C-alpha cells in the first residue's frame, strides 16, 4: 500500500463516521461537542485531499515527469549537429526549465506541508477525545463500584423483612391455635387456662404486626435497590458506549497517525527532487559561464544529475500510485 | 447455526451486488459502442473513422466486461462439510 | 486539590453509606417496634395499665426506624448524583496531571 | 508492601463503618426522644425526661460518631495516598525496567 | 442505520459535485484548445504531440484506474 | 510551554530536515563531480589540467 493510499484510507474512513448523540447521558455533554467539532474539522481535511491536494501532487509530478522523460540527459560536449551559439541556448533552455521545475517541487512541498499540519490537528483531536472518554469511564467505574457495595447492603434490608414477613405468619399460625386451646379450655371452667389464651393473642397480634410491618420496610427495601440498579445500569451503559466510541477512536488516530507519516514521506520525497534540481540548476549554470575541460566537468554531471531527478521522479510516482480499497 | 448461514447469505449478497455491478458496465458499455456505431454511420470520411476507432476501443472494453462476468460465473461450488457435534461433547456441554 | 476531592469523596461516600445504614437499621426497628408494641398492649389489657412504658418504646422505635427510613432516601437522591461529578472530577484531574506530565517528558 | 496496606487498609474500614453505625444510632435516638417528649407534654413529665435524656445521648454518639469518622476517615485516607505512591512507583520501574 | 446512511448519501453528494466539476474542467479546456487553434497560438502538431505524451502517461492511468474500479465493483 | 514545543518541533521539520536532505543531495552532486574527472581527463593528461 503506497503513501497515497494510506492517506486515502483514513480519509474514506473519517467521512464515514457519524455525529454521536450523547443526549441521554448529560455526563458526556462535552465529550459529545468535543468529538462532532474534530469530525467535522477532520472531514473537511478529508475532502480537501481528496479534491484537491492529492490531484495537485500528482499533477505536478505529472508535469515534471513529462520533461524529465525526454530532456533524459545533458549533452555535456557539443554535439555532432550544433554550433556552440546554439549549444549554450539548448543548456540554457534546461536551466530555466529545470529553475520553473523546481519552484513548483518546492511549492508542492509548501502544500504538503498544510497536510501534514491537518493529519496531525485530526490526530491530535483523537488523541484528546480517547483520553477524555477514559477519564469519563474511570470516573464511572469509581461510582459502579461503590453502586455495587450499596445494593449489597439493600439486599440485607429486604432479606430482613422477608424473615419478618415469614417470622410473622408462623407467629399468626401459632398464635391462633394456642388461643383456640386456651380459650376452649376456657369456656368449658372459667379461669384456668388464662395465660395460654393471653399469650395466644401476644403472638397473633405480634405476628399481624410483623407482616405489616415487613411488607411496608419491604416495598420501602425494593424501592430504593431499584433506584440503585437503574443508577447502576445507566453507568453500565454509559461505559460501553463511551467505551465503543473511544475504541473507533483509537482507530482513527492511528489511521491519521499513518497519514502523518505518509505525508512527512511524501514531503521527504519532494525535498529531494528540489534539491536534486538545484544540483542541476547549479551544475547547468557552472557548465555554460566556464571554459574547456571545465565546462564538461559540470555538464557531465549535470547529466548524472538528471539520471538522479528520474530516480527522485520515479520514488514520488510509487508513493501516489493507486486506489485504495474498501 | 443460523449466524453462520446469515454469514454465507451475507457473502451471497455482495456476490449478487458485485453481479449486478459488472453487468451494468457491459449495458453502458454497450450503450456507448451503439453511440458509436450510429454517430459513425450518420457522419462521412475522418468523423466517421473517429466515432468507428472509439467504438473499436469500446468493442475492445466490451470484452473485458464479458471475461469479467465470465469468471464470477464459472466453478462449480465443492462441498462443505461442517464438522457437527458428538454425544460425548453434547452431554458434555449440557454438564457445563 | 487531590486531597480535597479526595477527602469529599470520603464525605459523600460516608454520607450515602449511612444513609442505606438508617434505612437498614431503621427497617429493623420498625419491625423490631411493632412486635414489642403489639406485647406491650396486650400486657397493658393483662395489667390493667401497669406495662404503657413498654407501648410507648415501642412505637417510639416504629417512628426513629421510620424517620430512619424516610430520611435515608432524601440522603440518596440528595447524594448519588454529587458523587459521580466528584469522580469524574478526580479522574478528570489524575489524567490532566499526568498530561502535563506527559508534555516534561 | 503493598499487600499488607490492602489489609491494613481493609481492617480500618471496620472504624470508618463503626463510626457510621454510631452516627445513625445517635440520629435513631433523637427521633425517637424528640417523639417520646412530645408524648408526655401530653398527660405527665416523668416521660418528658426519658425523652431529653434520649434527645441527649442521641446527640452525644452523633458528636462522638462524626470525631470518631473524621479521625478514621484520615487514618485510611493516609494509607490509601501511601499505596497511590507505591502503586505509581512500581508502574514506573516496571515500564523502565522492561 | 438512518444517521449513517444519510452521512453516506451526504458523501455521495461531495464526489458527485466533484465529478460534474472534472467533466466541466474538461469541456472548457476543450474549449480554450479550440479557441486557441483558431486563432494560431498553436497547431494540430502541437496539439498531435501534446496529445500523444498524454496517452503514454496521464491517460494510460485514468484508463487503468478505469479497469482497476470495474474490477473492484465486479470483484475480481 | 507546549506551544512553544510544537514551534520547535516544527522548526526542524520545516527548516532543518530540509537542509539535510539538501546535504545529501550536495553528496550525490560532488561525487557526480568526483567521478565526471577520468571522463573529462583522458589517460594522456597534464598534472597541471589534474590540478585544474
Amino acid at each position: 500500500a503506497s503513501q497515497a493510499m494510506q492517506i486515502q484510507t483514513y480519509c474514506n474512513s473519517v467521512k464515514q463516521q457519524v455525529p454521536v448523540d450523547f443526549s441521554q447521558f448529560p455526563n458526556l455533554k462535552d465529550n459529545q461537542t468535543q468529538i462532532n467539532q474534530g469530525l467535522d474539522l477532520a472531514k473537511g481535511h478529508a475532502d480537501l485531499y481528496l479534491n484537491t491536494i492529492q490531484p495537485q501532487i500528482i499533477t505536478n509530478i505529472s508535469n515534471i515527469s513529462n520533461y524529465f522523460a525526454l530532456q533524459n540527459a545533458i549533452p555535456a560536449v557539443l554535439p555532432p549537429g550544433s554550433t556552440k551559439a546554439q549549444w549554450l541556448r539548448q543548456l540554457s533552455v534546461i536551466k530555466e526549465q529545470a529553475t520553473e521545475y523546481q519552484r513548483l517541487s518546492s511549492d508542492t512541498r509548501l502544500v504538503i506541508v498544510n497536510l501534514n499540519n491537518n493529519l496531525i490537528t485530526d490526530s491530535s483531536n483523537f488523541q484528546g477525545i480517547v483520553v477524555n472518554l477514559n477519564s469519563k469511564v474511570q470516573g464511572d467505574n469509581g461510582v459502579l463500584a461503590q453502586l455495587n457495595g450499596d445494593i449489597d447492603k439493600v439486599n440485607a434490608a429486604i432479606d430482613g423483612a422477608i424473615a419478618g414477613i415469614v417470622a410473622g405468619g408462623l407467629l399468626v399460625i401459632g398464635g391462633a391455635f394456642v388461643t383456640a386451646i386456651g380459650a376452649v379450655a376456657d369456656f368449658v371452667t372459667a379461669g384456668t387456662s388464662t395465660p395460654v389464651v393471653i399469650g395466644g393473642v401476644a403472638m397473633m397480634v405480634a405476628g399481624a404486626g410483623g407482616i405489616t410491618a415487613g411488607a411496608i420496610v419491604l416495598h420501602n427495601s425494593l424501592g430504593a435497590r431499584q433506584d440503585l440498579y437503574q443508577k447502576r445500569s445507566s453507568l453500565n451503559s454509559e461505559v460501553l458506549i463511551a467505551t465503543q466510541i473511544g475504541n473507533g477512536y483509537k482507530g482513527l488516530q492511528v489511521q491519521a497517525q499513518n497519514a502523518v507519516t505518509a505525508a512527512t514521506q511524501m514531503s521527504n520525497a519532494w525535498d529531494s527532487l528540489t534539491s536534486d534540481l538545484g544540483s542541476l540548476i547549479t551544475d547547468l549554470d557552472k557548465g555554460i559561464t566556464s571554459g574547456d575541460d571545465i565546462r564538461q566537468l559540470w555538464l557531465t554531471a549535470a547529466d548524472t544529475t538528471v539520471k538522479t531527478v528520474l530516480t527522485d521522479v520515479t520514488t514520488i510516482k510509487a508513493q501516489m500510485a493507486g486506489v485504495s480499497p474498501l | 447455526g443460523y449466524k453462520g448461514l446469515q454469514v454465507q447469505a451475507q457473502n451471497a449478497v455482495t456476490a449478487a451486488t458485485q453481479m449486478s455491478n459488472a453487468w451494468d458496465s457491459l449495458t453502458s458499455d454497450l450503450g456507448s459502442l451503439i453511440t458509436d456505431l450510429d454517430k459513425g454511420i450518420t457522419s462521412g470520411d475522418d468523423i466517421r473513422q473517429l466515432w468507428l476507432t472509439a467504438a473499436d476501443t469500446t468493442v475492445k472494453t466490451v470484452l473485458t466486461d464479458v471475461t469479467t462476468i465470465k469468471a464470477q460465473m464459472a466453478g462449480v461450488s465443492p462441498l462443505q462439510v461442517p464438522q457437527t457435534d458428538t454425544i460425548a461433547n453434547f452431554v458434555a456441554r449440557l454438564a457445563a
